[PDB]
RNA sequence: UAGAUGUGCAUAGUUAAACCGAUCAUUAAAAUAAUGAAUAGUGUCUAAAGUUAGACCCGAAGCCUGGUGA
RNA sequence: UAUGAACUCUUAGAGAAAUUACUUAAUAAACGAAGUGAAUUGAAAUAUCUUAUUAACUUCAGGAAAAGAAAUCAAACGAGAUUCUAUGAUUAGUGUGAACGAAAAUAGAGCAGCCUAUUAAAAUAAGUAAAAUGGCUUUAAAGCUGUUUGAAUAUUGUGGG
């Protein structure tokens, strides 16, 4: 019976988060035997990581990330308030990576 | 008098370059894809992460 | 002192120099009307 | 300006006013005009001289004439280095006369010619073209060289091949006048 | 000598197409005065501007720019 | 319910200033040698005031900008 | 809650507006943005300065407009678009002086994000960034700009600050 309330928790998240997870779903929430390489979302096919820049294959030019560093910090701050920060892709704004880079390298 | 005005403001569509026509055509195909939907199978897996990070 | 400058004054020059059409048909005359209209004047010209 | 006659085209180089007056030698059905699509960014509200030439982003600028001892300020102007040149157009095949600045002359050599300077789609370039440069852009689009170039670039982008042309419409009026 | 001098233009890069005498052989890349290329060569289709895109299509690099040969003869 | 939140002033002085600190500054090293500087604030009302705004009141000739009139 | 009628001029063209002659001809001001841009005045005179990105004029535009989702600020912690009000602040700072004068941050009014923009737009930006010089702004930076010149390709450290 605890599965009917789990979906209610995912449906209670803000629309700004549900939208992002819908188009950039991590491999963790995908089916058990699913392969991340296949059945990629149309958004994921355009950009595996929306927070990193991508070099267009045809034209040798880097495309800005779909979410700027300012918007990347708003998702990490909004995702950390609902305990879903483990679903966002790699980001320099992650609270862990920000802290790992300091302990590793320091000042 | 209104159709001759809207058609006039849309008269520059014949001066578009092949790239400008290619980008405009991708929006029609992209906008038709819609927004991906989250299966209740995936929502159940998302709730597990929420519950585990709120109550344990 | 003042002079009788309106002696022999014709009403054809009044219409040409201070008439309504001398103003709607000029850039500076549209201001006079708009100015006099904002003040509420009934006599906009001549 | 007084533009040359295009070798094998009845469409003359447009007037700076935007009109395309055809010679009476060309039979045309009455109530017919060649209207150029309006400039997307509209005319330039100041320095109307630039609405009839390739001035780029250069306008007339106002500043101060600063003295040497007391630094007294007096208003002056800074005018762009405008010149009248005859630029070659490969598509048209003639010398298009126009007023162009020395900075826009270097850009012409940088892009590969006048035609390559007018066909640019970047926003920064369409603003530099202006009303006049937008008319030359429209004229070269009617030429067969640019038409076959865009028809070939649509195959590389996976676009379907591409109604009636404006040069044939004028051709249809001369055969219609014979009947 | 000084630390700052008058800024000058060294010319425009162009590739010959008609084997112009006194300048270079056919398909010769070098810098030429902007006036000669703009008024004489380009209208007559004797040369072409070497834009960055032109360098890629021809496979050459920017390090292939030669010099004018005043002693060249057909 | 609980936690946090919202200018400011004072509580420590000293010097050009920091370190320093019931001590501090000058003496090109420092050292009671001398000299100078140390102890209730804060808010409100009433009233008189300093400053900036027309600033207790009335009064120029003139300067600039936009318009009007042969 | 529906409904008949509702003349002439501003307002077809002309002209001495409310006429002519025709016809199912028709849109003020204030506010907004850019451009241009003073002087009285103060400094007990007066040139830099102040007055003042003021008044005014010109263009263009809508019921609002403009602006706007960081090549932004911070300082080794972090904040997270724009707009409006207050504090910060007779502050930092500039200037011989007279005077001029921020931002971070905080509080409140609102709160909305995006490119598949809820109206149809990018194949991620080159004569551009930037430099010298002449000016504007200003604290010398950043930003704006005439003239002459003129780059690079992403945190596997490329570009701006
Ligand atoms: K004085
Ligand atoms: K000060
Ligand atoms: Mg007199
Ligand atoms: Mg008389
Ligand atoms: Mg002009
Ligand atoms: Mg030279
Ligand atoms: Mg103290
Ligand atoms: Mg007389
Ligand atoms: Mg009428
Ligand atoms: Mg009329
Ligand atoms: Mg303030
Ligand atoms: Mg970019
Ligand atoms: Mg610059
Ligand atoms: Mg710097
Ligand atoms: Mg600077
Ligand atoms: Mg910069």
């Amino acid at each position: 019976a605890t599965v009917k309330q789990h979906v209610q928790l995912a449906l209670s998240l803000p629309p700004r988060l549900r939208t992002f997870l819908a188009r950039y779903p991590p491999a963790s929430i995908l089916p058990a035997g699913a392969d991340p390489e296949t059945h990629k979302t149309p958004y994921q096919e355009e950009s595996p990581n929306p927070f990193m820049p991508t070099k267009h294959p045809i034209t040798g030019k880097w495309h800005n990330p779909k979410y700027s560093l300012r918007r990347q910090a708003e998702l990490v701050k909004l995702a950390q308030e609902h305990g879903v920060e483990e679903l966002l892709p790699f980001t320099r704004k992650l609270n862990e990576e920000k802290l790992r880079k300091r302990v590793e390298l320091g000042l | 008098e209104e159709q001759e005005k809207e058609a006039k403001k849309s008269a520059a569509k014949a001066m578009l370059t092949p790239v400008q026509e290619y980008n405009r055509k991708q929006r029609e195909l992209r906008r038709a894809r819609g927004q991906p939907a989250l299966t209740e199978e995936m929502l159940a897996k998302i709730g597990e992460v929420v519950a585990r990070n709120k109550l344990g | 002192g003042p002079r009788p400058t309106m002696s022999g004054a014709t009403r054809l020059v009044q219409k040409r120099r201070h008439g309504f059409l001398s103003r709607v048909k000029t850039k500076n005359g549209q201001k006079t009307l708009k100015r006099r209209l904002a003040k509420g004047r009934l006599r906009l010209s001549a | 300006y007084h533009q040359p006659r295009v070798p094998s085209s009845a469409i003359p180089i447009p007037n700076v006013s935007g009109r395309v007056p055809l010679p009476d030698s060309t039979p045309v059905p009455e109530d017919f005009k060649i209207e150029i699509p309006s400039y997307p960014y509209g005319p330039r509200r100041v320095y109307h001289q630039s609405n009839t030439g390739l001035y780029g982003s250069a306008l007339i600028r106002f500043g101060n004439n600063v003295s040497k001892r007391n630094e007294i300020k007096t208003r002056r102007k800074w005018r762009p280095n405008v010149q009248q040149k005859r630029l070659w157009s490969k598509s048209l095949g003639v010398f298009v006369r126009t007023r162009v600045t020395t900075r826009v002359l270097r850009t012409i050599d940088k892009v590969g010619g006048l035609d390559e300077y007018l066909l640019g789609h970047k926003a920064a370039r369409v603003k530099e073209l202006g009303p006049w440069g937008w008319m030359l852009r429209w004229r070269i689009m009617q030429t067969p060289e640019i038409r076959e170039r865009f028809a070939k670039e649509r195959e590389a982008l996976g676009l379907p091949p591409r109604e009636k042309s404006l040069e044939e419409q004028l051709r249809e009026f001369q055969v219609a006048g014979i009947q | 000598a000084s630390h700052r001098m008058r800024l000058q233009d060294q010319g425009v890069v162009v590739r010959l197409l008609e084997d112009i005498p006194k300048f270079g052989r056919k398909h010769a890349i070098f810098r030429i005065e902007r006036g000669r290329m703009r008024n004489e060569w380009f209208p007559k289709n004797k040369a072409e501007y070497m834009t960055p895109a032109r360098f890629q299509e021809l496979g050459l690099t920017r390090d292939a720019i030669g010099e004018v040969d005043r002693s060249f003869v057909i």
